RNA sequence: CAGUCGCGUAAGCGGGGCAUAGGAUCACAAGAUACAAAAAGGAAAGAUCUUGGAUUUUUGGAAAAGCUACGCUAGGGAUAA
RNA sequence: AUUCUAUGAUUAGUGUGAACGAAAAUAGAGCAGCCUAUUAAAAUAAGUAAAAUGGCUUUAAAGCUGUUUGAAUAUUGUGGG
């Protein structure tokens, strides 16, 4: 209940995602990850 | 990558290497040893610089001009296979994998 | 090998069954592993069997 | 090994944490894959890959309270009168 | 056309599982077609097909069914699968 599992959706609209955990009483996650569909580092943002 | 070491060695005062004895040292010497070479002419290393060189697109053509042999030779990493002797598979499913247990192949085949 | 026909035959009393177990009194289910779940239930069956694929008769030039 | 990113003058290091304490399948749900599509064109329901919700805590994974001095059967006598 | 036997088939499939389990087709036994039925029957079928719901059977189709409802009229493409 204290920790939630979020989904970091790629901003290349390729449908790839990364799942990381973070506390509810925190800000949304945002990272620069490697999208294997386009094979390039793009911006991944939390789903909601 | 290959390391090419540029060495600068000082000769002792009043010691001039014979122009014909220097071109004889490299004769029939395919493993040039700086250690031995330095000890024979009584030289001393003073300066040094370094620069490496690996296989690149222009390597093949550079060998053609100067006739350097060895272009059509590629090196592959030596692979070490396991030293464990083969062993019979173990498990309930692994035993019952031959045509004998054809009626139990629904428990043994197509396992994820 | 005719079991149950004397001690000297080598297959005499127990008939190669041991001594008073479940394998001597009755029969064990073949799929049974003692209770431990099988790997096809712990991993599951992988894939499907294509029932529409054509069964060609392979012929080579050799 | 391939892909492509960070740091570093460079060499190089990086597939979480100094090490040792967080369970599958099935079902269900969200993405991708383009495999098959029961006449045919689609679809449904399936298949592969990734991921999520479990005191599945009897943690190789049942939805589960007692009494019989009226007790029954098959056994052992792990000592129970 | 039906019936009987085997194969198809520890198959497709169903089911958490344990298990359950077709059809097409093939071979054999028999063979037979009709409404003017070789023993006397239809003016071609309406509360029917079907739908909702409760069950049966089952793979979700087809089939059986209580309750409440309720169609169309031939390849000049009407109706079932
Ligand atoms: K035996
Ligand atoms: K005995
Ligand atoms: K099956
Ligand atoms: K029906
Ligand atoms: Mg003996
Ligand atoms: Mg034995
Ligand atoms: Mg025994
Ligand atoms: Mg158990
Ligand atoms: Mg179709
Ligand atoms: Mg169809
Ligand atoms: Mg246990
Ligand atoms: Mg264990
Ligand atoms: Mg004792
Ligand atoms: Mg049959
Ligand atoms: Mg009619
Ligand atoms: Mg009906
Ligand atoms: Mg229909
Ligand atoms: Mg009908």
């Amino acid at each position: 209940s204290r920790i939630i599992n979020v989904r970091l959706i790629s901003m290349a609209m390729t449908g790839y995602f990364y799942t990381f955990t973070r506390p509810r009483t925190s800000l949304p996650m945002s990272m620069l990850k490697y999208d294997p569909i386009v094979r390039r580092k793009v911006l991944f943002l939390e789903q909601k | 990558y290959h390391r090419l070491n540029v060495f600068v060695l000082e000769q002792k005062p009043g010691a001039k290497i014979d122009g014909e004895a220097l071109k004889k040292h490299l004769e029939n010497r395919e493993n040039f040893s700086l250690k031995g070479f330095r000890e024979k002419f009584d030289l001393e290393p003073v300066g040094f610089n370094l620069f490496r060189s690996e296989w690149d697109e222009g390597t093949a053509e550079v060998m053609e001009r100067h006739g350097i042999p060895g272009a059509e030779v590629e090196f592959k990493r030596q692979k070490f296979a396991s030293l464990k002797p083969p062993r019979k598979a173990r498990g309930w499913e692994a035993k019952r994998q031959k045509p004998k247990y054809k009626s139990l192949w629904k428990y043994v085949k197509r396992i994820a | 090998i005719r079991k149950g026909r004397g001690p000297s035959s080598g297959y005499g009393k127990t008939a190669g069954r041991g001594t008073k177990g479940q394998k001597a009194h009755g029969h064990v289910k073949p799929w049974f592993q003692g209770g431990q779940t099988p790997l096809i239930v712990s991993h599951g069956r992988k894939g499907f069997v294509n029932q529409f694929a054509a069964d060609m008769s392979e012929l080579n030039l050799e």
